[PDB]
């Protein structure tokens, strides 16, 4: 067929991210004014204080016991977007590791509680 | 857990295992053999992406701390398409102190599983997904006439010359030689302020003590140029001294047959190692069977170049040369007759089919004497396009894989001339332990114009635009030398390759030389057996009345897909059992006028 | 002409652009770096003539087709960009597959 | 040494200069003579910056970077003492004055041994994470060392809105890149900065002059620059809500009435190092043409 | 476009032979530079033609006869070398004695 | 060609003063690097041809009229200094006020 | 007449080389069957094996006496040609100096003896 440098040429299948990890389904709200992103590695734990978390029964948490340890379940360096007013449904994983964060909003800055 | 397909994964991060893409315009393809990273845990560098503090980037460890047998890099390349002899496969590249750290999954330990090298607060990143890493190439054969040749080297993936001469003066012209303790110096000195990676051959002539005292003022090794004079003497007193001071020795056989045939040059050498310069002949060596050498455990065969792919130009351009190159007037029969019967279709076509088998082990240049010091990695890709389109896969390759083939020719400029002249623990192959020289490669233009070269961690010529631009990438975009070559950063980021006795003679604080010097080593233990996918040794001989470079019926077995008996019936037969090494010249190459200006 | 450097460093694109112009006048099939070169003088004089940059993205996109390039070179051309002196001063272009149909 | 009268005091009156047998001679008349600029947003990208800049009116950079690396093609950061060292050393073979930027991110002592390599600053980019607690352990170490901070603020709103970063800020002094935030901050209300007396805002060169051009030049920036395919929502929202006329003129006015302080450039990221003074003068053009004659000034 | 160092000093023969092009147009007796340049372009643009390289060692002496170049300039040009992109990759084109008749 | 370093930037107008030229032969007016280029370029020509220094001192200063460039342009052109090869050797050649009527 | 820049003006009379050297005819013959090209200064005592030479009389020279301590009366820089099966006659001259030979084929290595 037509010639093209660098051409790609894909295998047969599909790719499985995060395999072995079991992901739990969650709600988030964003309550601002002011459009918030939030990437895919970012501990959902810390993130901005306008965004309301929802568990998997649906109930309000507001103490964000679901979002302890835990990221979103999406494509590496992607991240997943929140207008003012919106609520989406979203899929979270535990860290992995030694399981420390430190830095972020310095919300942990050590070893997450077992 | 989720899926993700693989067309949207390579926009994410490149191809994976699997999956093929197509060498620049060729015909060659190379497929993904293992990946090194766990997916949905990739490392991306961006605005709101995993390397970031305390996601993917840790945040406590210092620049000298380590977390098991990890360690904080200087510098990362993620997602980078490795294309060595030791294997096509993704994973990211750790770089420390300027030499390769680390090959393996990258991120922050804390969050992540099985993390072998740590992105930390003293770490940058290159984002090297989509795009091809191998490392940088060696040109063994190198004229040292004008400065110029670096800045074309780099471009043409060249990271390190074994060069010799004094500048634009007729011997230098002629013959890769540093003569004495003055050129040699000079020759250092001058390499000092270019952005390249230098060792320096002396004059391989004369008696012991004269050859001697050019090695103890720091030439690596040693050319022997029928120039000066490649006789009997010159051959066995040169291999002599570089035994006892562990060097190489290249040789420019005589071509005049003047004191023996290419038996006697072989005889000579008694089984020490020698580098056979341009073995195919054309410009130099034994008329007319300089090519036998491929047949020799002890000789390392190299080619050049200008014949490395036969084309329909090829023949019509070399013929003009010789007159030219040695006032050759066409109208005295001996002049015509030295040129008609060193200008060999027959030995210049198979020249190619031997590359193939891997009886030819190393590419070179025979710079601005014979060759092209920019084209070594575009013809010998030229050369792996035309064997493909005329002989099938190689051995072991299938549709869209030709690794064997990628393999075997890309150790012929970056693994076995390392090895020839003895600096292959430094350099040569992208492993750890070695010097960070990387030349990085967008797959449209893989082997033609790569997109930036790495010397020890820092760039120093890449392609970039408008520096009062807003981005750089915008026109006029051309290749331009980069921090890499200024100030001290220069003489940090390249090395001088010298003899361990002129090391250790001082010469650094001699020649107030500002780089790093380098002992080379090991290169008289090495032999043909030596060179990655390219130690075969066929009983080829080259016909004294025909000029046919013909083969042994085993010798055509393992080659190729197709198996000998099914070659046997396509390659012309001898008066013996042996089969004659032809092909029909090149009339369109790729990684050519689909790219350059001119 | 008091020529600052990326005034001087300009000037190879015109020259270049020259080269592919000739050679598209002989009816010869342009490769990457002469496609890109003509583009890009294209845009430069566009935007020297006084045209707003929305335009120039638009219109540099005809000035080559696929039939006029070699194999794959349209393929190869993502995107090019260029700063020109426009009325209200530097401004970019950027032209994205500017070789199609 | 002076500025005054030169000459010779054995027959002039007054003379403050003297020119002597030693002395060279430079014949001002007729022209203007300004002090050397200063770049203080540039990415350590290619050399050739240098000739540009001084071909600018600049004489002194404050830069970070590695080189063509997407990490300095994103961010002002030499990260680390090897890149710092680096950085030192290639503008040791340059003709400009130079000091350059470390990575302002993690705990206090990989932030601190940064400096100890030589780095006269630190910058804060949200592509390594511009969040509460790297503001605040920057400013911290930057105050044990007395170098300056610059801050790329989060654009997504992450970790927080302007707000929560001017509150971890804490009253330290910190300088604002590109307080207006079309190429990066927080979105919208970036160029409030310009109200708090602890930050020093700056603006760069590429939206200074607010121009007919302007709008969709950057527009099609950004769709390039982060791969914003123009077909899903979330990009063409995230960049629409990013170029806005309204604060890309309002910045001009700020300029005129003296809120934002310093002009940049973001060399090769998203602005121009060549042209630092002229679209600044061009601004004082456009303002005159707009608003008259600054408070003071006559005919 | 992507251009090397080898493609980018390359377009100093272009615009010299442009020079020389100019010159001969008006009239003028070409000197030694100019006549060089000029013939060198005629083998530049020979081989982007894709003509072979024994066609082009032949017709670059049909550039300038003796009566288009001053006194000696034919006695001057002994030999032009230049290496171009063919259509099979870089060759060398030598010409000789290319001011003859 | 044996170009020297001069020779070699000396083509730098001969480039500026083709793009200078075919932006007035489109109808724009010329800026001052663009009018100093095609002024130099006229008199580079001239000298080639043989003119006296005195009659290209004239004959520059017909090149482009006050009309023919940008407000201001005219005052801003106050001299063009530029030497050439004359027959008779290197020769300067300065032009006062060029774009005046 | 026609203007050649660096054009020479030769002197009248001929030009002659090697004077005093009293030269020897003797005829070699290439016994291979590969070209064999030797130049003015080789010692012809030391050339390729299969080089047969001749004395001044015609008579085969095993040991080749007549080459020893000589080179060809040639123009300095020359060579001769001797295809496969050729045998020309050739013109030698003795060598001068101090008459050491060093290097070549390592045949002599010091002082030819007298
Ligand atoms: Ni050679
Ligand atoms: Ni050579
Ligand atoms: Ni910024
Ligand atoms: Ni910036």
């Amino acid at each position: 067929g037509k010639l093209v440098p660098g051409a790609i040429n894909f295998a047969s299948g599909e790719i499985v991210m995060n395999e072995g990890r079991e992901a739990k389904v969650i709600s988030i709200k964003n309550t601002g004014d002011r459009p918030i992103q939030v990437g895919s590695h970012f501990h959902l734990f810390e993130v901005n204080s306008a965004l309301v978390f929802f568990d998997e029964k649906g109930n309000e948490d507001k103490e964000r016991k679901v979002a302890y340890g835990r990221r979103f379940d999406i494509p590496s360096g992607t991240a997943i977007r929140f207008e003012p007013g919106d609520k989406k449904e979203v899929s979270i994983i535990d860290l992995a590791g030694t399981r420390e964060v430190w830095g972020v909003n310095g919300l942990v800055n050590g070893k997450l509680k077992k | 857990m989720f899926k993700i397909s693989r067309k949207n994964y390579s926009d994410l991060y490149g191809i994976t295992t699997g999956d093929s893409v197509r060498l620049g315009d060729t015909n060659l393809w190379v497929k993904v053999e293992k990946d090194l990273t766990t997916y949905g845990e990739e490392s991306v560098f961006g605005g709101g992406k995993t390397l970031r503090e305390g996601m993917g980037m840790n945040s406590t460890m210092k620049l000298d701390d380590k977390l098991g047998n990890a360690e904080v890099m200087d510098l990362v390349i993620t997602n980078a398409l490795i294309v060595d002899y030791t294997g096509i496969y993704k994973a990211d590249i750790g770089i420390k102190n300027g030499k390769i750290a680390a090959i393996g999954k990258s991120g922050n330990p804390h969050l992540t599983d099985n993390v072998d090298m740590i992105v930390g607060i003293s770490t940058e990143i290159s984002a090297g997904e989509g795009k091809i890493y191998t490392a940088g190439g060696l040109d063994t054969h190198v004229h040292w006439l004008e400065p110029e040749i670096v800045p074309v080297a780099l471009d043409g993936g060249i990271t390190t010359v074994i060069a010799g001469g004094t500048g634009m003066n007729d011997g230098t012209k002629a013959t890769t030689v540093s003569p004495g303790k003055f050129w040699v110096k000079s020759a250092l000195q001058a390499a000092d302020g270019l952005s390249i990676n230098a060792g320096f051959l002396a004059k391989g002539q004369g008696m012991e003590d004269p050859i001697f005292e050019q090695i103890a003022a720091g030439a690596c090794g040693l050319k022997i140029h029928e120039d000066w004079g490649a006789t009997g003497n010159a051959i066995d007193l040169a291999l002599t001294v570089a035994d006892k001071t562990d060097v190489a020795v290249a040789i420019h056989t005589d071509t005049l047959n003047e004191a023996g045939f290419v038996e006697h040059t072989i005889a000579a050498m008694k089984g020490r190692t020698i580098h056979a310069y341009h073995t195919e002949g054309a410009g130099g060596g034994h008329a007319p069977d300089i090519l036998e050498t491929v047949k020799y455990a002890h000789i390392l065969p190299a080619s050049t170049n200008p014949t490395i792919p036969y084309t329909v130009n090829t023949i019509a351009e070399h013929l003009d040369m010789l007159m030219v190159c040695h006032h050759l007037n066409p109208k005295v029969p001996e002049d015509v007759a030295f040129a008609d019967s060193r200008i060999r279709s027959q030995t210049i076509a198979a020249e190619d089919l031997l590359h193939d088998m891997g009886a030819i082990s190393i590419m070179s240049s025979d710079t601005l004497a014979m060759g092209r010091i920019g084209e070594v990695a575009t013809r010998t890709w030229q050369m792996a396009h035309k064997m493909k389109a005329q002989f099938g896969s190689l051995k072991g390759d299938s549709e869209f894989s030709d690794n064997n083939r990628v393999k075997r020719y890309i150790s012929k400029y970056t693994i076995n001339p390392a090895i020839a002249h003895g600096v292959d623990s430094y350099i040569g192959s992208l492993e750890v332990g070695k010097l960070a020289d990387i030349v990085a490669w967008e797959p449209k233009f893989f082997g033609a114009k790569p997109y930036y070269v790495v010397k020890m961690g820092v760039i120093a010529r890449c392609v970039a635009g408008d520096p009062n631009a807003s981005i750089p990438t915008c026109e006029p975009v051309i290749m331009r030398d980069q921090f890499g070559t200024y100030g001290r950063l220069l003489t940090n980021t390249s090395v001088s390759f010298v003899s361990k006795i002129g090391l250790e003679n001082g010469i650094k604080e001699e020649y107030k030389l500002e780089k790093e010097l380098l002992p080379v080593k090991n290169c008289r233990s090495v032999n043909k057996k030596s060179m990655k996918w390219n130690s075969a040794t066929p009983n080829l001989e080259v016909d004294p009345q025909t000029f046919d470079a013909a083969v042994d019926f085993n010798d055509l077995e393992n080659w190729l897909e197709q198996s000998a008996s099914e070659l046997a019936k396509k390659l012309k037969k001898t008066s013996s059992g042996k089969y004659i090494l032809d092909a029909e010249p090149l009339t369109e190459a790729p990684l050519a006028q689909r790219y350059f200006l001119f | 002409m008091n020529l600052s450097l990326r005034e001087v460093q300009k000037l190879l694109i015109t020259v270049a652009a020259d080269v592919a112009r000739r050679r598209l006048a002989r009816g010869l099939k342009l490769n990457y770096s002469e496609a890109v070169a003509l583009i890009t003088d294209h845009v430069m004089e566009g935007a020297r003539d006084g045209k707003l940059v929305a335009d120039l993205m638009q219109s540099a996109r005809e000035v080559l087709r696929v039939d006029q390039v070699m194999e794959g070179v349209d393929t190869m051309v993502s995107i090019i960009q260029v700063e020109v002196t426009f009325p209200d001063g530097t401004k970019l272009v950027s032209v994205h597959d500017p070789i199609y149909k």
